DNA sequence: GCATCCGTGAGTCGAGGGAAGCACAATTTAACACTTTTGTCAAG
DNA sequence: CTTGACAAAAGTGTTAAATTGTGCTATACTGGGAGCCGTCACGGATGC
C-alpha cells in the first residue's frame, strides 16, 4: 500500500493471498507429501540425488525467472521425460507436489505475522522477525504431517516461534553470544525480576543466585551480568547540546605515543653505543641471542650453527661479555635511567 | 541525490524508479509477445503486481458453492462470463470450470442409483462419468475402513461440489503418456501427449490431470519482467551510450526549450559517463565494500566496558539480511517471502 | 503557477555525561603424562 | 673451545570436560503500532 512503509507493503503483498479452508490445506499438504514420495522413488528408479531431482523440479516449477548451470537443469528434466508413462506418473507427481508446497507456504504468511508481532523489541525489527518466521514456516511445511488429522497452524506455530526466537538470540546482540548462554542469561534476568517483585527492592546477587538453583552463587550470577553487557555506541551524544560523543573521550591506547618513540630510539641509540666498548664478536653474540638484529633470539646451538662454536662457549663468552657491560655501566651510570 | 543520476540515464521518473527499486512495480526486459488487455506489451514498461501475475500465470478464480446446493455445471464445462454456475452464484469470467471438492459421489450400478459421501480427509480418485469395474476404488481415504470401492460395474457421477474454480485455459483430451509436464511452458505447434496427435494451441503453463487425464495450458505468457536493482542493472548494462548520446543531440534541435532543455541535462550526464570513462552499471552495488575495522573500533574502555560504532551495527544488519536471503534462495522460498528480503537488502544497504 | 522536495542555518570553551527449554552432536579448551631442546655446571 | 651429564622450560600426543551449535516440540491460533504541530523558515531546483 505505502511505497515508504516497509511493514504496510509487505502486509498489502501477503494480504492478496487468500487463506486456505480446510479442504484446500488437506489437499496441499497431501500433495506436498505425495510429491516428496514421489521424487524418492524416481531417485531410487534413475539413480540420481535425491536432492538434484527436487532442485530440478523446483527449478522448472518457479520457471525461468529464479537465478547447477541451467544446462544441467535441462539434461536432467530431457532424462526424467525419457522415462517411460510409469514414472513420467511420479515425475508429474513431484511437479504438483512443488507447485502445493508453494501455495502452501504462501497462504500461511498470515500466521507468521501474527506470531512474530509478539516479538518486538529484543533487539531484531518486526521485519527481521517476520522473515526469520517465514524461514521457521518452510521448515514445518517440510515437516508437516497431514496424516495425523491435526490443522497446520497447530504445528507451524512450534517452528515459527523457534525459528523467531533463535534468531533473537543469534542476532540481537554486536557481540554475538551463544543460546545457552543467552538462555542462561534470560532465566538470571526473570529470577531477578521475580525476587525484585517479591522483595520490593533490588535483589542482590546472593538471592538470585539461591533462587536460580544449585550450582550458582554470587560470583557466577555477577560474571553473568558481567557477560550480558552490551556494547554502548561510541557516537552516543554526551551534553544537552548533542554535539560532543563518546568516542570524543576515548584515548587511543594501542599507538605508541611520541614519548613512547622517542625513548624507544634513545635507548637503542644508547645500547648501540654501550655495545661499541665489546668485542667484535661478543656484541654479535648479545645482539643475535637478545634478537637485536634478526629480531627474534636465538637459541645458543643456532648461534654455534653461524659461528661453528659449541654452545658452552657462547654462554660463557656471551656471561663475559654481560659482565663487561655492567662494569662500563657502573664506571659510567650512562643508561640506568632507560630501566624505569 | 535529485535529479536521478540512473533516472536521467534510464529515463525513469523518481517515483517510477522508487517503485522499481523497492520492489513496487516490475519493469519489463523482454515482452516474449505479451498481450495485455488486448495491447502488446513493450519493453520498458511498468507492471504491477496485479498485471504481472495475470500475464505471467494467466486468470483464474474460485468460487465457493454455499453447503449442500449442487451446481448446475458440470465438471470440465466451458462457462461465459457471468453466467449462473450454482444456482445462488455467478462467474465473473469466461474458461473451464472444474469441481475443486466433490461433497458426494453418485455412481449408478447396473443391475442403482447408491450414494457415497466424501469428507474434508478423503479424496476422489477417479473422473466424472467414468465406467468402473466391480471392484475398483472411487474414493480414497486415510483409513481403509472408510474407503470406499464399488460393489458392481458402474458409471461414477460426481456432484455436490465444495467450490468451482473458473480458469482461463485449453483442456486437451489425450490417451497415451504425455510429453509434457506440470510448471512447464508451451508456445502453439508444441507436442503434448500422443505422438503429435495432440499439440497446443496457444502460449501459457502447461499441467497434466490424471484424475481427469487431460493436460490444461493456461493462457498466459512467458513475460520477463523484474523488479529491484537486478533490472536497473540490466537496463544499465544494456545500455549503449554512443547511440543515446546521437540521439540526444538529434533532439537537442528541437523548437522547445523544454525539450532542449532535457535533452542538455541527460546530454551533460552522457557526457560524463562517456569521458570519466566509468560504467553507469557501477551505480549498482554487486559488492559492498567494509571499512577497516580500526576506523570502526570496537574497543575497551578502562573500565572494562566495550564501545563500538555504529558501523558495525549497520554492516551487522546488512550481512544478516544478506545471509538469509541466501538461505531462502537456496531453500526455493516463494515470490513474496523473496521479494520482501530483497526489498530489506536494499533499505539495509541504504 | 504551484507544488514538492531538499539542504542550510558562528566560533572557542567546560560539565557531566558513562518463548523456553531439552536432548544430542561437534568443537574447543584444559589437563596430563611423556619427549624433548634449552639452559646450565663440571671439569678437560 | 670441548663433551658429559642433567634440571627445566617447552613442545607433543590423547582424553574427559565444558562449551557451543543444531534440531525439535502436533488442540488451534492467519494484515503492526506508535503515532500525535509553536509542524522551522527560506531559497534553489525539478517537474508537472
Amino acid at each position: 500500500i505505502s511505497t515508504s512503509d516497509p511493514v504496510r507493503q509487505y502486509l498489502h503483498e501477503i494480504g492478496q493471498v487468500p487463506l486456505l479452508t480446510l479442504e484446500e490445506e488437506v489437499e496441499l499438504a497431501r500433495k506436498v507429501e505425495e510429491g516428496m514420495e514421489a521424487i524418492k522413488k524416481l531417485s531410487e528408479i534413475t539413480g540420481l540425488d535425491p536432492d538434484l531431482i527436487r532442485e530440478v523440479v523446483r527449478a522448472k516449477i518457479l520457471g525461468s525467472a529464479r537465478v547447477l548451470d541451467p544446462k544441467t537443469v535441462e539434461e536432467i528434466d530431457q532424462k526424467l521425460k525419457s522415462l517411460p508413462k510409469e514414472h513420467k506418473r511420479y515425475l508429474h507427481i513431484a511437479r504438483e507436489g512443488e507447485a502445493a508446497r508453494q501455495h502452501l507456504i504462501e497462504a500461511n504468511l498470515r500466521l507468521v505475522v501474527s506470531i512474530a508481532k509478539k516479538y518486538t523489541g529484543r533487539g531484531l525489527s518486526f521485519l527481521d522477525l517476520i522473515q526469520e518466521g517465514n524461514q521457521g514456516l518452510i521448515r514445518a511445511v517440510e515437516k508437516f504431517e497431514y496424516k495425523r488429522r491435526f490443522k497446520f497452524s497447530t504445528y507451524a506455530t512450534w517452528w515459527i516461534r523457534q525459528a523467531i526466537n533463535r534468531a533473537i538470540a543469534d542476532q540481537a546482540r554486536t557481540i554475538r553470544i551463544p543460546v545457552h548462554m543467552v538462555e542462561t542469561i534470560n532465566k538470571l534476568s526473570r529470577t531477578a525480576r521475580q525476587l525484585q517483585q517479591e522483595l520490593g527492592r533490588e535483589p542482590t546477587y546472593e538471592e538470585i543466585a539461591e533462587a536460580m538453583g544449585p550450582g550458582w552463587d554470587a560470583k557466577r550470577v555477577e560474571e553473568t551480568l558481567k557477560i550480558a553487557q552490551e556494547p554502548v555506541s561510541l557516537e552516543t551524544p554526551i551534553g544537552d547540546e548533542k554535539d560532543s560523543f563518546y568516542g570524543d573521550f576515548i584515548p587511543d591506547e594501542h599507538l605508541p605515543s611520541p614519548v613512547d618513540a622517542a625513548t624507544q630510539s634513545l635507548l637503542s641509540e644508547e645500547l648501540e653505543k654501550a655495545l661499541s666498548k665489546l668485542s667484535e664478536r661478543e656484541a654479535m653474540v648479545l645482539k643475535l641471542r637478545k634478537g637485536l638484529i634478526d629480531g627474534r633470539e636465538h637459541t645458543l646451538e643456532e648461534v654455534g650453527a653461524f659461528f661453528g662454536v659449541t654452545r658452552e662457549r657462547i654462554r660463557q663468552i656471551e656471561n663475559k661479555a654481560l659482565r663487561k657491560l655492567k662494569y662500563h655501566e657502573s664506571r659510567t651510570r650512562k643508561l640506568r635511567d632507560f630501566l624505569d | 541525490d535529485v535529479p536521478s543520476k540512473i533516472g536521467t540515464l534510464l529515463d525513469l521518473s523518481a517515483t517510477e524508479l522508487e517503485q522499481v527499486l523497492y520492489f513496487s512495480k516490475y519493469i519489463v526486459l523482454d515482452p516474449k509477445g505479451a498481450i495485455l488487455n488486448g495491447v502488446p506489451v513493450e519493453k520498458r514498461q511498468l507492471l504491477t503486481d496485479e498485471e504481472y501475475r495475470e500475464l505471467r500465470y494467466g486468470k483464474q478464480e474460485t468460487y465457493p458453492l454455499p453447503p449442500g446446493v449442487d451446481a448446475l455445471v458440470k465438471d470440465g464445462e466451458e462457462v461465459v462470463k457471468g453466467q449462473e454456475l450454482a444456482p445462488g452464484v455467478v462467474s465473473r469470467l469466461d474458461g473451464v470450470a472444474l469441481y475443486r471438492f466433490p461433497r458426494r459421489v453418485r455412481v449408478e450400478y447396473v443391475k442403482e442409483p447408491k450414494d457415497y459421501r466424501v469428507q474434508p480427509h478423503m479424496n476422489v480418485v477417479v473422473p466424472e462419468g467414468a465406467r468402473v469395474e466391480a471392484g475398483d476404488k472411487i474414493v480414497a481415504a486415510i483409513d481403509p475402513e472408510e474407503e470406499v470401492i464399488a460393489e458392481a460395474e458402474g458409471v461414477v457421477h460426481l456432484h455436490e461440489p465444495a467450490s468451482i474454480l473458473v480458469v482461463k485455459a485449453r483442456v486437451y483430451p489425450f490417451e497415451d503418456d504425455v510429453e509434457v509436464s506440470t510448471g512447464d511452458r508451451v508456445a502453439p505447434g508444441d507436442v503434448l501427449a500422443d505422438g503429435g496427435k495432440v499439440k497446443s494451441d496457444v502460449y501459457g503453463r502447461v499441467e497434466v490431470d490424471l484424475v481427469r487425464n487431460v493436460v490444461r495450458v493456461v493462457e498466459s505468457y512467458d513475460i520477463d519482467a523484474r523488479m529491484g536493482a537486478e533490472a536497473i542493472q540490466q537496463l544499465l548494462k544494456e545500455l549503449d551510450l554512443e547511440a543515446l548520446e546521437k540521439e540526444l543531440l538529434e533532439e537537442m534541435k528541437h523548437p522547445s526549450r523544454a525539450r532542449r532543455a532535457k535533452a542538455r541535462k541527460r546530454l551533460e550526464v552522457v557526457r560524463a559517463f562517456l569521458d570519466s570513462g566509468n560504467r553507469p552499471e557501477w551505480m549498482i552495488l554487486e559488492a559492498v565494500p567494509v571499512l577497516p575495522p580500526d576506523l570502526r573500533p570496537m574497543v575497551q574502555v578502562d573500565g572494562g566496558r566495550f564501545a563500538t560504532s555504529d558501523l558495525n551495527d549497520l554492516y551487522r544488519r546488512l550481512i544478516n539480511r544478506n545471509n538469509r536471503l541466501k538461505k531462502l534462495l537456496a531453500q526455493g522460498a516463494p515470490e513474496i517471502i523473496i521479494r520482501n528480503e530483497k526489498r530489506m537488502l536494499q533499505e539495509a544497504v541504504d
